[PDB]
């Protein structure tokens, strides 16, 4: 009974030169239970991209919640939300539920339009910003991903080799986590092209 | 507790309490066993000094340890009771362990080894 | 009990 | 309450719900209907907290069929599935929240497809090929991992039902009472009365 | 956390660690914990992170609104009234300790605010798990009349104490220093003693190492 | 905590030690726990310094309006306004307060409220953690109608025995002496009081 | 299973380039209440070593007789007692850690943090802690209770590393423990003001310092901090 | 945790699956969950770690012992029985065990015996024991007949463990084959999961619900 | 109530190669958020050519690399001084820890050398005496951060030959000595960037037919 | 473990138990026989604990036997019954009691009657026309009060008894997979096969 | 309990309360706390009755058949065998002791073991519930090498204080005299010690 | 918390 | 201690 933890699942996102990644896994169970294997924890507004592991129906819930505010935004602003302004609005979101929070690990990725610059940045279920240059990772093989990430990572790396470097921590710390896996999906963002692709791997 | 060393050896290297423990077999009425082809059958000695006995009562000469092995004896009694009570305990204890009766070799390595332990064990004959 |  | 199973197959989704009611040491009924018609294509079985299960499932029916009546207009599956999950999302952080776990069995009319989601006490919704609600899973799904095929046939799907049912009668703890099962398809819902 | 406020000669000056932690795992290794509630008015906080950093935006927006108001520049004891007012309320629930330094009018202050509400005066003071191997620092090394160099080589040199000693301290030192008739200077990462070393090797894959199942092309326009 | 306040000839005297404790640790060596709620109406706080500080920032923003209105209160209307707060709200508060003033017409007054939120007027008033070591010392050496040094020589030794035995007391010795020709603020050090 | 009655705060030490200098107050808490000020926690033990112990009174006394009939047990039948076969400080540790340890896993520990100190026969320096877990552990300097918080981090501006040792003299070394127990003065709320110092070197021998005192504070600004915030009087 | 034995017309299948897990962590990969007590002799692992491997070993110790003794093999039932008997003298101070004691004898045939740490102790023909033994049964139960061939009851024992695997968290890694004849037991080797699952996928084709 | 356990921290690390095997391990001992010491080495050699570490609780550590050690030195009383290989050595420690099973030793025990092929060889075992042989093992307070980084650099876990369309793996191949202390180096700094147990200094113990070489490296003070 | 019923006619004693043996959610065997045979004319049934039921059942059973062995004769049904309640009685304040119910049934042949026991596992002893433990005596007991006759013949007992089974299986929350029934008369025991 | 034993030029004076507490009830108002070891080696009992009276009980035996072999024990060997019963059985004992006695070489001798079972050589000493109210007092006013007048004067001014502030102690004050002289044995009444 |  |  650890909401963070009965459904499973992982969110990591990590810059390059003039492009961002984001992944995940499309696990869903039930503690030992696997549920679903086409749960895919990301999503987009624009072209704002937010990950989001922890409790599923909060998962859910959130998505919905930041598509209707990101429309009105839009409608009201007569432009797209850019990701600075969108970690704030999470960060506030979640700050709201101070004392009865949403158990989830927010993940914001995306290119400011207007300046070009790679943006990634983190939260905790209560709505911390966690800005980082390099990566930023959440959900239940955490560790893991801290480990992979720390190793592999290296600066400015173009938009088909840092594929190969987010795509292989995500694997390898996927599979040392019970409720982690079951497919994998990664996002490439550039400046006007996003390109998604489905990994193979382990199915257990 | 009572520890003398009764059973010992003798400069002809010889235990006399082993070799005694013999002449009261030799004391003994007469026990004989002798297999057939398909049968064992055990034949027993008793004196007819005793008369005026009642042998539904009296302990038979020929005991069983369990349904498909039995133990007769020669010498003392009162010392046979001892072995052929043990000798059934380990049958029934035999049958819980391995869910298996004993076989006759088992049961009589058991006896047998009962009997060498009060061979060099203090305060027994 | 008895406290001193 | 315990035992409820869906499979969507080619042209239709098929629910099983099982018919026993035991309250202590006593079955205190065993011809149970664990389910609701929400609209005429769209059905929902339902298995979870004595009372919450009715009471919610009735709840949910009253609102599609007030919808129904005021638009003159049937809501997709996919829409009814997305309100009962909103509606257990906000039962989740109440006083007293709703301890009932739900299948939405629907024939989308628009789309031509046959439907099924899976959803949890928690507001948790997955759209699966065959799905249950627990300790059933921990049987059928490997059975289904096996033996289902996404092109088959409602007598097919019906023959790999009866394969669940026999080994969670094998299997399972609890004498369940058999099964109700129901078909969902373009020409609506119906009970298989021999099963 | 560690973080350290020093009263000088016309002035205040606040430092930070920059390390956060969630158990034993470093989350952020360049973190800033040096908040801006007005422009000559800055916080270090410790505790629970987003407590810390809410509480000090709140009040920062609230000083901003009064300022307006009453046309005059804000005062320390506004933001130490508003903010020790707001975290009494919450009976500790909130859980900000926190740093109070800047200069107004009245001249320059220093305060720490506990989670539960009560305040406190000094001119050396220290907070976080840290706070015992920077107070041990500032108590041998501390006196009067202190320059603006000596009060920041001091504070400096008890967040070094916490980044060395303390596990729940580490990376960076972040400077602030706000001095009477100056603007408040942010010397973000004053000191980064810290530095990782160069790896023995690159991990960079050859092309192709990863197995993909499928591709598609990603609608982000209208 | 080592609290206390003392009534004498000419007024009343307030003393404190300087001691904030984190667990074992002395979170604040040198507090401040004399806190004026009017010119010459002061009080004495122990326990939660966050509960304590609140109750004496409530009281003085009561005694300001009320002197806007009706002019100066009284060393009772004071104590009142403290025991009205820590008695209704005693389920949540963690406070010992000595409140100590002096009037013209009712010269020195002491007033203690313990954790209860009951108020009761005394010539004298001890209170705190290390107030337990000094009841023997105080009741054996108090006298009534002292002059000001004799009061500030008997609440030094008061204070400087309980923060001896007691380990959450501790620091300098703060006093602070009202009378009619004003409010005068004293301390002492370690090197002082150690060694009487 | 216990629990600590009568309780001796921090003990602190470090090494220097020819011994070793640990020191400890003498103070015995009853809880809240500062009871005896007349508690000697450095255990001397031959001319090489000093054994500094913290925690509970009750049992550090029955670790003084232990120490005290070890030197017994060694100089029988032993005519190089005083000489070649004389008790080391690594053959004190290594009986105490056996002991903790043991007592440990009875469930009925000694409830000390323990630092013994001093200098071997061939000139090395020993510094070594152990506690109610039986836990072992050295480093240039060591502290106990508080003074792991407070003391270590000053201690380590001094002698950071090994390589450090060589290049700290007596008369630094001692500066800095001393300057430790003030900082311990100001901010343990179960210290006191006096204390006890030993140093142990490998030409002049053991020296042990009584009746210390906390001198050269700092309270003068307390008489301008006035209030706790607003307060202008 | 995933292991299973039938008994059948050839003989006996033993499966296990080769995962270790501390709460949420991946221990271990490559783990050997069947425990070969003697040549002709098997015992399966779940529950404990060390107290399957400790007393599993040991009890290969007291059969031989036994045929040193006795100048006889020991039967599957006795053997089953001195490990049931152990525990039984535990039970209560909180030993975890869930094995499976299989063998082949000529006074007996093929036998396989459940043993647990609570002291049960069952003679059957078809168990399946850990954390993932539903998601094996299912397979198992729905595809299992006395006159299988050595061929295809080996796949069947194969194909459950993975079933399992891919459903239970804590159950995977790899597959460790065993087929126990009069003769003794033969090793069917190492199957990882990572490839026998798409192999299986593709040559079945089952595993509709994963992306393939 | 009194607790018997600690946490002392620290993390270690096995790799085997073909004809050599490696044992690290961090220097820096640990309670809570305070550090005990920079420099405490927690690997040993305990004779024919047999390295052991026992992470964890340092105390029980300590007394099982104590036990052992004077197991291999009756095995030779005992046993005309021969060789205890690796794994016999191996089955001894999990009769040592099981003989606590009701009262464990809380570590988590790796040790190191060759087998009796002069092949190198890494056994691992929990707290209470279950045990594996292995190519490669982290244990203690970073093993989660690194043990996942071994399977991909060592065993080239999810590595495809590139054009291959995932359909051939990355070829096992035994790695040498260079290539090994490369990556225990690497894991190590990784692990003291994002572990806050995990600094101070790395300890490597290498063993060949040779004996026992050791190798040292600074890390991270924060 | 669970069900286990006992029935005393005219000249038979007749046991039922169960054959279902469930761990958690999983069924792991169907066709335990849960009794032993103490002596030629003496059954004994049991249920409760884990391991302790057979573990109870087999010491009895060594101990009985030992005794035939030893006087080349069989204990009665009563002096068995009271062996047994003495053990159990032992037990109960021991550092780890047996939690073992059991009923023994066993026709005496000095007196020529049948005659059936039931003892629990504090010890507790009582002579009974029917029996049973745990929760089946709930259902039974007041049906054989009212379908139970002291003349009637063991196929009289055995339809009594398969009314018993129907009646348990219709009320009882969990599946116990039928029942195994022993009959224990002047000529021994013997085993039905079809029920 | 409000228990204490001085030493003074010619020896030690051991002093008590009467007061027996189960609750708030007085089970016995005029108890006996002063308890005799060996002829000039006494002992003051606070903590549990049945506690204190068995350890005493057998102290008296081992001094007893000391004496039968080795003649007169120390007052030093006195507190060694209290400390030792009261160290080993810390976990089921309450047992706070003052051991007190005169030897003609060593003159008055004056050893506390509080609960954990330590040891304390001291020229006075104080302990029970109510000695917590007199240590203010009795440090100010000790001195050492006092006559035989101010040493009486001294306990039962410092007793009278504890009583005065503590619930659990109460009724007369007894005091015991160890001396070259002899033995003596003293009381004072409430209506002498309350008005002091 | 901090206390007085 | 790691489960199976
Ligand atoms: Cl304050
Ligand atoms: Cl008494
Ligand atoms: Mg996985
Ligand atoms: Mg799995
Ligand atoms: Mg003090
Ligand atoms: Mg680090």
């Amino acid at each position: 009974s650890d909401p963070s933890s009965i459904n499973g699942g992982i969110v990591v996102a990590m810059t390059g030169k003039d492009c961002v990644a984001i992944a995940c896994d499309l696990r869903l169970g039930s503690q030992s239970l696997g549920v679903s294997n086409k749960f895919e924890k990301i999503f987009h507004y624009g072209h704002v991209f937010l990950g989001i592991t922890g409790l599923a129906t909060d998962v859910t819930t959130l998505n919905e919640m930041f598509r209707y505010k990101t429309n009105l935004y839009k409608l009201k602003e007569e432009r797209a939300i850019e990701p600075e302004t969108f970690t704030q609005l999470v960060s506030s979101s979640l700050y709201e539920r101070r004392f009865g929070p949403y158990f989830v690990g927010p993940v914001v990725a995306g290119i400011n339009s207007k300046s070009g610059k790679p943006f990634i940045a983190g939260f905790d279920l209560i709505g911390c910003i966690d800005e980082a240059k390099d990566f930023i990772v959440s959900g239940t093989a955490s560790d893991q991903l801290f480990g992979m990430c720390e190793s592999l990572y290296e600066p400015n790396l173009e938009p088909e080799d840092l594929f190969e470097t987010i795509s292989q921590a995500l694997l390898n710390a996927a599979d040392r986590d019970a409720l982690s896996g079951w497919g994998a999906v990664v996002y490439i963002i550039k400046k006007d092209e996003v390109v998604k692709r489905y990994l193979k791997m382990r199915q257990d | 507790g009572y520890d003398r060393a009764l059973s010992i050896f003798s400069p002809d290297g010889h235990i006399f309490q082993v070799e005694y423990a013999l002449e009261a077999v030799k004391r003994g009425t007469c026990a004989v066993g002798v297999k057939g082809k398909n049968c064992v059958v055990l034949g027993c000695e008793r004196r007819s000094t005793l008369k005026l006995q009642d042998t539904r009562i009296t302990p038979s000469k020929v005991s069983k340890i369990d349904s498909h092995v039995v133990l007769s004896f020669s010498g003392l009694n009162a010392d046979s009771r001892i072995l052929i009570e043990k000798a059934r305990v380990e049958a029934q204890s035999h049958r819980l362990t391995l869910e298996d009766p004993v076989t006759v070799e088992y049961l009589t390595r058991y006896v047998a080894g009962v009997q060498q332990r009060y061979t060099q064990s203090g305060g027994v004959r | 009990a008895p406290l001193x | 309450m315990d035992i409820i199973l869906g499979i969507r197959v080619q042209d239709s989704v098929i629910l099983a719900s099982s018919k026993a009611v035991t309250r202590g040491i006593s079955v205190l009924k065993d011809s149970d209907d664990k389910t609701r018609q929400l609209s005429p294509h769209t059905l929902m079985s339902f298995a979870g907290e004595a009372g919450d299960t009715v009471q919610f499932a009735e709840y949910i029916q009253a609102n599609i069929q007030l919808y129904s009546i005021r638009e003159d207009y049937e809501l997709s599956p996919q829409a009814v599935s997305s309100f009962v999950r909103q509606e257990l999302a906000k039962s989740i952080r109440s006083r007293r929240p709703y301890q009932v776990n739900v299948l939405i069995g629907g024939y989308d009319k628009k789309k031509n497809k046959p439907e099924l989601y899976q959803i949890d006490y928690l507001g948790t919704k997955v759209e699966l090929p065959y799905g249950a609600h627990g300790y059933s899973g921990f049987y059928t799904f490997s059975l289904l991992d096996h033996h289902y095929r996404p092109d088959m046939t409602t007598e097919e799907g019906l023959d790999l039902l009866k394969l669940c049912v026999q080994e969670l009668e094998k299997r399972m703890p609890m004498d369940f009472k058999g099964v109700i099962v129901k078909i969902v398809d373009k020409d609506g819902i119906r009970q298989v009365d021999d099963f | 956390t560690t973080i350290v406020g020093v009263k000088f000669n016309n002035g205040v000056v606040i430092a930070a660690d920059t390390r956060s932690t969630q158990g034993p795992i470093v989350a952020d290794k360049n973190c800033a914990k040096l908040h801006r509630i007005s422009p000559k008015i800055w916080c270090a906080g410790a505790g629970t992170a987003a407590d810390t950093e809410a509480v000090t935006q709140l009040i920062g927006s609230n000083i901003e609104l009064h300022s307006l108001y009453t046309s005059r520049e804000p005062r320390v004891v506004s933001a130490l009234q508003m903010l020790k007012q707001h975290l009494f309320k919450y009976q500790g629930h909130i859980g900000a300790y926190l740093i109070v330094a800047g200069v107004d009018p009245t001249g320059s202050h220093l305060f720490s605010i506990h989670a539960h509400g009560s305040t406190d005066v000094g001119y050396y003071l220290s907070l976080g798990s840290g706070s015992l191997a920077a107070m041990a620092v500032l108590e041998s090394h501390w006196k009067q009349d202190l320059t603006k160099e000596e009060a920041i080589k001091l504070a400096s040199d008890a967040i070094q104490a916490g980044i060395w000693n303390d596990l729940g301290s580490g990376s960076n030192v972040d400077v602030c220093v706000m001095e009477i008739g100056k603007d408040a200077e942010y010397l973000r990462n004053y000191l980064t003693p810290n530095v990782r070393e160069e790896k023995q090797k690159s991990y960079k894959f050859p092309r192709g190492t990863t197995a993909v199942l499928k591709e598609s092309i990603v609608n982000i326009c209208d | 905590t080592s609290i206390m306040a003392v009534t004498f000839k000419d007024g009343v005297i307030l003393g404190a030690d300087s001691r904030t404790t984190t667990g074992a640790y002395i979170a604040n060596r040198v507090t401040d726990k004399l806190t004026r709620v009017h010119d010459k109406i002061w009080c004495c706080r122990s326990g939660s310094a966050a509960d304590t500080q609140a109750i004496a920032d409530i009281v003085q923003y009561h005694l300001e309006l009320y002197t806007s209105q009706y002019g100066t209160p009284s060393t009772e209307t004071a104590a009142s306004v403290f025991k009205e707060l820590c008695y209704e709200n005693k389920d949540n508060l963690t406070a010992g307060i000595i409140v100590a003033g002096y009037d013209d017409k009712n010269k020195g007054e002491v007033y203690t409220i313990p954790l209860g939120g009951s108020v009761h007027k005394l010539p004298y008033a001890i209170a705190g953690s290390g107030s337990t070591f000094i009841y023997g010392y105080c009741d054996k050496n108090f006298r009534e109608n002292m002059s000001k040094e004799e009061t500030v020589d008997f609440i030094k030794h008061s204070l400087s025995q309980a923060i001896k035995w007691d380990g959450s007391s501790g620091g300098v010795i703060r006093m602070v002496v009202l009378t009619a020709a004003g409010v005068e603020r004293l301390i002492f050090y370690p090197d002082e009081y150690e060694q009487l | 299973t216990q629990q600590p009655i009568v309780t001796g705060t921090s003990v602190i030490s470090m090494k220097y380039d020819n011994g070793v200098i640990i020191a400890a107050d003498n103070l015995g808490s009853y809880g809240s209440l500062l009871r005896f000020n007349g508690v000697e926690r450095l255990i001397p033990v031959g001319d090489n070593t000093v054994v500094g112990i913290s925690g509970d009174i009750s049992d550090m006394q029955h670790i003084e007789r232990l120490l005290k009939d070890l030197v017994t047990e060694n100089a029988y039948d032993n005519p190089l007692a005083d000489a070649e076969e004389a008790l080391e400080p690594s053959y004190i540790f290594e009986y105490l850690a056996t002991v903790m340890y043991q007592r440990r896993s009875k469930m009925n520990p000694l409830w000390n943090a323990i630092i013994v100190a001093g200098v071997q026969s061939n000139g090395d320096q020993f510094l070594r802690y152990v506690n109610l877990l039986g836990v072992t552990y050295s480093s240039p300097t060591l502290a106990t209770g508080f003074g792991a918080h407070m003391a270590n981090p000053l201690l380590r501006k001094v002698v950071d590393r090994e390589s450090d040792i060589p290049k700290t003299t007596v008369q630094v070394a001692e500066e800095a423990i001393v300057n430790a127990m003030r900082v311990l003065y100001y901010r343990d709320a179960r210290s006191s003001r006096n204390f006890s110092l030993a140093i142990i070197d490998k030409n002049t021998g053991l020296t042990f310092k009584k009746n210390l005192q906390v001198e050269n504070m700092k309270w003068d600004f307390a008489k301008d901090i006035k209030g706790y915030g607003t307060q202008k009087i | 945790t995933t292991t299973l034995a039938f008994r059948f017309q050839g003989g006996i299948i033993v499966a296990v699956d080769s995962r270790a897990t501390a709460g949420n962590w991946v221990a271990s990969q490559t783990v050997k969950k069947v425990i070969e007590i003697n040549p002709f002799l098997l015992g399966t692992m779940a529950g404990g770690a060390a107290d399957c491997q400790f007393w599993e070993t040991w009890l290969g110790s007291q059969c031989r012992l036994h045929e040193l003794r006795e100048k006889e093999r020991i039967s599957v039932a006795a053997a089953s029985k001195i490990l049931s008997n152990l525990v039984y003298q535990y039970k209560g101070a909180g030993l975890s065990m869930g094995t499976m004691i299989c063998g082949y004898t000529r006074k007996e045939g093929p036998t396989i015996y459940y043993v647990d740490s609570d002291g049960t102790r069952l003679k059957g023909d078809i168990f399946c024991v850990g954390s993932g033994q539903t998601f094996a049964y299912g397979v198992l139960d729905s595809n299992y007949k006395w006159d299988l061939s050595v061929e295809d009851a080996l796949y069947l024992g194969k194909r459950s463990i993975l079933a399992a695997a891919h459903r239970d968290a804590y159950s995977g890694g790899s597959v460790n084959l065993y087929h126990v004849t009069e003769d003794g037991w033969i090793y069917h080797g190492n199957h990882d999961v990572g490839e026998l699952f798409w192999k299986v996928k593709e040559e079945e084709g089952s595993f509709n619900n994963v992306i393939g | 109530q009194f607790n018997p356990y600690g946490d002392n921290g620290g993390t270690i690390l096995g790799i085997a190669g073909e004809d050599f095997a490696v044992l690290a391990g961090d220097t820096r001992n640990i309670t809570d958020y305070s550090i005990n010491s920079r420099y405490e080495p927690k690997v040993f050699d305990c004779g024919d050519n047999i390295v052991m570490s026992a992470n964890g609780f340092a105390a029980d550590g300590d007394a099982l690399v104590k036990r052992f050690k004077n197991s291999v030195k009756w095995y030779h009383f005992d046993h005309n001084d021969k060789k205890l290989s690796i794994n016999s050595a191996a089955r001894n420690i999990q009769h040592l820890l099981y003989g606590k099973r009701f009262f464990p030793y809380y570590v988590h025990t790796i040790i190191a050398g060759l087998d009796e092929d002069g092949k190198g060889a890494v056994y691992s075992f929990d707290p209470v005496g279950s045990y594996e042989r292995e190519q490669c093992r982290a244990g203690g307070a970073a093993a989660s951060l690194i043990m996942p980084f071994l399977d991909n650099q060592v065993n080239f876990k999810n590595q495809y030959e590139p054009g291959t369309n995932g359909k051939v793996k990355k070829p096992l191949k035994y790695l040498s000595v260079e290539e090994v202390i490369k990556l225990v180096r690497d894991s190590f700094t990784s692990a003291t960037e994002r572990h806050i147990q995990v600094g101070d200094g790395l300890e490597i113990l290498i063993v060949t037919k040779d004996g026992v070489r050791k190798e040292f490296y600074e890390l991270k003070r924060d």
